RNA sequence: AGCUGCUCCCUAGCAUGCUACUACCG
RNA sequence: GCGGUAGUAGCAUGCUAGGGAGCAG
């Protein structure tokens, strides 16, 4: 199954809260949409498969983003404790495929 | 989550004893928590015990166990103390500058206004402690005064005559041109305008303000405001410059303002120049002589 | 996690019987470095576990606190940044009508109800001062958010009459000056 | 979950055995449970075992073992005693003051109002203590008379003449003014009003409160109350100030309150001046000429 | 947990076995007080560890109850809540028109439609427009339900009073137009 | 300001299960 | 040398509880 586009990057432009349109505050909405999003990439049709890519790498910008803030504001280092599995196909590919993990 | 007052530094903790919750660094305020009388720490949350019903307020007992702040007694064993280091746990834990001499900003928070030497304390430290114990100074002032005497007149005398009565257990504020009150007209729910008057000898006489017709029921205290903190110097940095800066040399004068245009010129070529006076040499005179003297 | 206490101790066994299997020498005389030693590992894996996952509590703390210091400061400004993000979206889409009335309004010409789409209907507009006339007003057709207005009754700030060949720069320092123009589009 | 009677401290535990069920702290719980008659603690749910079918209901014995309270012959093995270091297990553990000398509660808790003695300790002791002691006597002051012989007149002899039945087993209490009966109107279902009447000499006559006719099937109690907590003291305490407070002076009175005078000041000027009277002295008018000397 | 009855012991089996090191005289000595201190390895297990599930045991009902105590208060503040509301509509109610209409009725029961629209003092009326104004409540009385009305008040949809000069075919579009009309029952 | 269903992330706990080190007895 | 039990540490799977978010009718 596959959605309209439009009503993913509508869910990505428009809230009904001024605390979400701060990415860094949530990226769990964005990973959630993105899961909504993966079966686009199968499309004929290339723009369609865009979307899925452009979520990725708006995913991976939030993170280091919020990573490089308590680096300068305050002298926090984080590690990348396997947050980067959020912005690559694997994990997103696993939840279509007949062997469960609910 | 502003900058400290002692430290320059962005902090988030507040002093849980003081009065106007200032902002201190994590080390500083280690100083003053364990220096002073201050024993409580605020922060996006207050560090306290999540255990119903616990009353102990300090801060080196509590412990941080997650998602909570608990006593040792209110403790599971996977935490860390929120004292350690010398350092209070909070958001910036790296960044803090702290001060080891911190006695005058010590001094200031256990300054309780009774003797002169408070005074002389507050009067001698740099700018912002000056102002955080100047805003202190104007709490304690209205902490002072109006938990003193409520002035429930319950009768009239004569033409501005009254008969006093006034809360027991707490004694009475003068009653002089110095201390001056203001009304309250309670109805069956609350209070209307009355507005600010006096009391004197009478048995009390008051001078009051404007015309008032009061019947019995009405009772007279002395309002205040809750002072802020402030933003601004006591005075601006100095200046020696050349320049008599953004203004428009003169072409009259009067000779009555003889000795006023010798001055003029030295409160116009620098920053400031502090006004002393004699009781009546013209200082109004010259104060409106300045327009007289630059009419724009 | 290498600068806690038992560090030394666990590497003076490990050390020891580093020696231990490059001598040789018994079974239970380096056994003792094993009966020294798993006492080693009992006391600095049951060391070097604790504070490293308070290594990560610790972070996982400060990043909460940090998102609720700026969501709740996000929300004490709605009304500044609302504001400057609509004049930065306005400039940027540059639009001649738009900046037509945007200017007139910075420079003090306002309207007094919504601007008309009908052909018909009527546009009220305070013009400040003469200069912000010359401009817009000649003759009596009116220069407004890129159209044309036909005039059809001018009224001073005394709420009467004046006709429209009166103002002129002679006779502006005799008029309360905001006055509002009343035209109908062309 | 208020102060216990005897230390003003939160609690949640509740003497099963007393009358008014008072709260007691955890210590004072267990010098109160262990020095007296009182067997049973109730707190928000009560410390009985809940194997089915048992009804051994003291305090030390039982055990608590979860989410269950059990005596050491229903116990599975992860327990402990509900009893220890003299101090029962319940809310707010800790910060109780407790007391060591609860032998007047103690006394008074088993005072079963016969000696006079009873009554002597009853007004020797301290205030909130003296409302407990007050309370359980008029509480069993009504266990007392209402259980005791039914009023029930199976006949009328004359015009203000009846005659009695009474119950048995139970003997039957007073007829005379010092002891005020109720009426209850049986039908074929319940009661309905009568009211309260006096039995005396007979064959019975009653001194009706007012008119009446019953035939037979009627019989009568002297009804009470459920008498619930008080709030206040028997007195305010004391004053002895500069004012006669709240009121307004004299202009008029009638000399024949001459008397009068000289004691409207002391009870007006100071908290109370208790009245002692001997029979007709003018009391009354004294207590009518208070609000003659001020109308208001 | 340091008080307990095993502490000693276990103090004097490593005191002792302290004092045989500081000797250090025979195998029985190894064998010894490496066995006194392996006896206290089950004091300070059991006792160290049944001292560790009691208390967690005993902190959980001590917070379930706390949790009780709350729930048992918020029941009688919102009985208190419900008792209020209840006998407050209720000296609204009892007027005479009811109990004559009630009384009528040959077995006691009526309709809950008929009672506001036979008993109620006060009327409220919504209108969309003018056209619905002039045919419905036109005047300063008309009649509805039977009976007759008389007009007090009338605010807009922004709560601000009209005076009713001002409700004309001209004036119309100058009013936010749901008008409210506010009546009282005529006698 | 509702009723349902599904999915992701985080923490706590319980038992279970696997696995490693020490001790005791047989 | 092995088994059994008792402790301590690390790892997974499942269940429950709590919190945050997303989609669909
Ligand atoms: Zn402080
Ligand atoms: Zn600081
Ligand atoms: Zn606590
Ligand atoms: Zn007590
Ligand atoms: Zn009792
Ligand atoms: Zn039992």
């Amino acid at each position: 199954p596959y959605p309209d586009p439009s009503r993913i990057l509508g869910a990505g432009c428009f809230v009904d809260d001024i605390v979400k349109t701060d990415g860094t505050l949530m990226i769990e909405r964005f990973v959630s949409l993105a899961i909504d999003a993966y079966p686009l990439t199968k499309h004929p049709n290339q723009e369609y498969a865009d979307v899925f890519h452009l979520y990725l790498q708006y995913i991976r910008k939030l993170h280091d983003e919020l990573t490089g803030h308590m680096l300068d504001m305050y002298s926090v280092m984080l590690t990348n404790d396997n947050t980067s599995r959020y912005w690559e196909p694997e994990f997103y590919e696993a939840m279509y495929t007949p062997h469960t993990v609910l | 989550v502003g900058a400290c007052v002692l430290c320059n530094s962005q902090t988030s903790l507040r002093c849980g004893a003081c009065i106007r919750r200032p902002f201190l660094c994590c080390k500083c305020c280690y100083d003053h928590v364990i220096s002073t009388s201050h024993k409580l720490v605020l922060s996006v949350n207050p560090y306290v015990c999540n255990a119903p019903g616990c009353d102990v307020t300090d801060v080196t007992q509590l412990y941080l166990g997650g998602m909570s702040y608990y006593c040792k007694s209110h403790k599971p064993p996977i935490s860390f103390p929120l004292c350690a280091n010398g350092q209070v746990f909070g958001l910036y834990k790296n960044t803090c500058v702290g001060s080891d001499n911190v006695t005058d900003f010590n001094a200031i928070a256990t300054c309780d206004w009774t003797n002169a030497g408070d005074y002389i304390l507050a009067n001698t430290c740099t700018e912002r402690l000056k102002l955080f114990a100047a805003e202190t100074l104007k709490a304690t002032e209205e902490t002072f005064k109006l938990s003193y005497g409520i002035a429930t007149v319950r009768e009239v005398l004569s033409d501005r005559e009254l008969h006093l009565s006034w809360e027991v257990g707490k004694p009475r504020p003068p009653l002089n041109r110095n201390y001056v009150f203001t009304g309250y007209r309670v109805t069956k729910n609350s209070k209307v305008q009355i507005g600010e008057y006096t009391f004197e000898k009478g048995a009390v006489v008051y001078r009051g303000t404007t015309t008032y017709k009061l019947n019995v029921g009405d009772y007279f205290v002395l309002t205040s405001h809750t002072v802020m903190p402030l933003s601004a110097p006591t005075l601006v940095p100095q200046e020696h410059y050349v320049r008599i800066t953004g203004l428009y040399p003169t072409l009259n004068i009067s000779d009555e303002f003889s000795s006023n245009v010798a001055n003029y010129q030295k409160v116009g070529m620098q920053k400031y120049s502090t006004l002393q006076g004699p009781p009546g040499t013209g200082k109004s005179h010259f104060a409106i002589g300045l327009a007289l003297y630059y009419p724009s | 996690f290498s600068s806690l206490p038992s560090y030394a101790a666990f590497a003076t066994a490990q050390e020891a019987y580093e020696q231990a299997v490059a001598n040789g020498d018994s079974e239970v005389v380096l056994k003792k470095l094993k009966k020294s030693l798993n006492v080693a590992k009992s006391e600095f894996d049951r060391d070097a576990a604790m504070q490293r996952k308070l290594e990560k509590m610790a972070d996982q703390a400060m990043t909460q606190m940090y998102k609720q210091a700026r969501s709740e400061d996000k929300r004490a400004k709605v009304t500044s940044a609302m504001q400057t993000m609509l004049f930065t979206m306005l400039r940027k889409l540059d639009n001649d009508a738009l900046n037509n009335i945007i200017n007139n309004a910075r420079d003090g010409c306002v309207p007094l109800n919504i601007i008309p789409l009908t052909t018909a209907a009527k546009l009220m507009v305070v013009i400040p001062d003469y200069n912000t006339y010359k401009n817009t007003c000649d003759g009596t057709t009116f220069t407004y958010a890129s159209a044309l207005w036909e005039i059809q009754q001018v009224v001073d700030a005394d709420s009467k009459i004046v006709q429209l060949s009166e103002i002129s720069m002679d006779n502006s320092p005799n008029l309360a000056w905001p006055l509002i123009v009343t035209a109908l589009r062309a």
